[PDB]
């Protein structure tokens, strides 16, 4: 499923025209501030809750956990330890 | 030793040329224009060779149809062509005819008709030339070379400028283009063959007197570019055949490195796997390329502008799995220019030069066509004497000092036609341009 330069297994290919200019004519960083500000934003922003969702909520279970946890090891849990057990 | 170039004036400054042969019968007489598509903005861009095709459509006396038979009559035959900086029409004919030719060279200058139903005519044929032009695949290369080469700027357009301009090209500003440009101190009448100097000056004097001077006169061949170093793809798998060129930035028809950049073409040269003696060759590109199969030809050459030029490689493949080594070893040889030639390269190629550079000059249209090259650009037809001169004066030294100022690690400007997957991506092409070893 892949060839190699001269055959690559592209289908063929006719009509693309492509262009492009040399590293010592571009400037590298041209446009850096908006990219690193707003492409970053809207990047990140519509992956937020991909990430937001799963994260806030296996830690909301975690908090809950140990928190419970350390209540049964006092002594004011000790008769919902001794149920727990 | 050829006969002397005799050089004459009128007053209002258009200059006549002329070299006889009394060995030939016939005569090429022409007008060479300083003057081109270059001259164009971007809104008029066509219309120079807009011109070239009404010249012939009739004028305030001949309609087209007189103007077919006179030429007919005559017996000879006319033609043109336009480039970016320069425009040619002339007459080839008998040695006899010429003041016929000189005649009606002169009407169609100065009395076209250029009739609004004419100009609706051509719009139709000339928007047809867009669409056909794209199977000379060496043309299709070279005019993306230099749209690339000379990005935005006016080297960098088309002869036939762009479809909406054919569109839109007027009566007017056809007219507004030759009567600003075509003025007496940017024109040479040029004589070769079985013709007299005398005779072609009363001529001149008879048909082109009444030729506008410009306001400003400038010597001929007088012009900033800026090469981007940059690459267009046009990859077809369904073509057969590969065509890459590949350019830097070369030197201007008045560059003290003319001849330096000429002696470096030189050492790496042509090829054709098609002409029996290619295998041969003693340079060092060719017997890498006929020893492999990695190419049916490639041509070096080394274009010259009033103010710049491209010097560089066009090759042409089929070997579509080996295109990376015919383009690294085509720029491995460039690379030597700057490290490796000596006197051995240098000698070799100035002796093949020294003939090259009398042997193109042939028939009569040859001849015609140097003079009217060297007159409008160099400002003067230069002797054999003077170049043997110039061309014994390079030494191996210039050229390892040119090709490392012009050659050595510079961005290139690359074109690459038909099935070319297996040319490698800008930077690795221009990593060629050095050794890591040197």
């Amino acid at each position: 499923y892949m060839g190699w330069w001269g055959h690559m297994g592209s289908p063929p290919q006719k009509g693309i025209a492509g262009y492009t200019i040399s590293p010592f004519a571009a400037r590298p960083f041209a446009g850096v501030v908006h990219a690193a500000i707003f492409n970053t934003f809207r990047r990140t922003k519509n992956q937020a809750l991909f990430v937001i969702l799963p994260v806030s909520f296996f830690y909301y279970v975690w908090t809950q956990a140990s928190e419970k946890n350390e209540w049964l090891y006092t002594k004011a849990g000790r008769h919902e330890l001794a149920k727990a057990l | 030793v050829s006969p002397k170039t005799r050089t004459s004036n009128l007053k209002n400054g258009l200059t006549i040329a002329s070299e006889s042969n009394p060995l030939v019968q016939t005569a090429t007489v022409g007008v060479w224009i300083d003057a081109g598509s270059r001259n164009e903005n971007a809104y008029n861009n066509g219309t120079a060779h807009f011109f070239e095709h009404l010249a012939f459509k009739g004028t305030d006396k001949r309609s087209q149809h007189q103007l077919e038979l006179d030429i007919e009559n005559m017996g000879g035959h006319l033609n043109a062509y336009t480039s970016r900086e320069s425009t040619v029409y002339y007459a080839k004919s008998f040695k006899d005819d010429v003041p016929k030719s000189v005649e009606i060279l002169a009407d169609i200058l100065q009395h076209s008709k250029l009739a609004e139903s004419a100009i609706d005519r051509e719009r139709e044929v000339i928007t047809r030339e867009l669409e056909e032009v794209n199977k000379q695949y060496e043309e299709v290369v070279f005019d993306h070379l230099h749209a690339t080469a000379f990005m935005n700027q006016p080297l960098g357009r088309t002869i036939l400028g762009p479809r909406e301009n054919i569109q839109t090209i007027t009566n007017t500003e056809l007219r507004k283009f030759i009567t600003e440009n075509y003025t007496a101190d940017r024109m040479v009448l040029v004589g070769a063959g079985a013709v007299d100097h005398d005779a072609l000056v009363e001529l001149a004097e008879k048909y082109f007197s009444h030729l506008p001077s410009s306001q400003s006169p400038v010597p001929l061949g007088t012009p900033i570019p800026n090469f981007v170093g940059s690459e267009v793809r046009l990859r077809d798998d369904t073509m057969p055949v590969a065509h890459i060129a590949i350019a830097v930035e070369g030197v201007s028809w008045t560059s003290e490195d003319y001849y330096t950049a000429l002696v470096a073409q030189a050492i790496i040269g042509n090829y054709d796997r098609a002409v029996g003696t290619s295998r041969h060759q003693g340079s060092r590109l060719s017997n890498i390329v006929s020893e492999n199969n990695l190419a049916n030809s490639f041509q070096s050459f080394s274009t010259s502008y009033s103010d710049t030029g491209l010097w560089g490689i066009y090759l042409t493949s089929e070997n579509t799995t080996q295109i990376d080594d015919l383009v690294h070893f085509t720029l491995k040889e460039w690379n030597r220019l700057s490290t490796s030639v000596s006197n051995l390269q240098v000698e070799r190629a100035k002796s093949q030069l020294k003939a090259g550079l009398l042997l193109s000059l042939d028939g009569t249209t040859y001849v015609a066509e140097d003079i009217g090259r060297q007159l409008t650009t160099l400002g003067r037809r230069v002797t054999p004497a003077e170049v043997e001169a110039k061309l014994e004066a390079v030494t191996e030294h210039d050229v390892r000092a040119w090709a490392q100022k012009t050659l050595y690690d510079k961005d290139i400007a690359l074109v690459g036609l038909g099935p070319i997957e297996g040319l490698y991506d800008y930077n690795r092409i221009r990593n060629d341009m050095s050794m890591m070893r040197w």
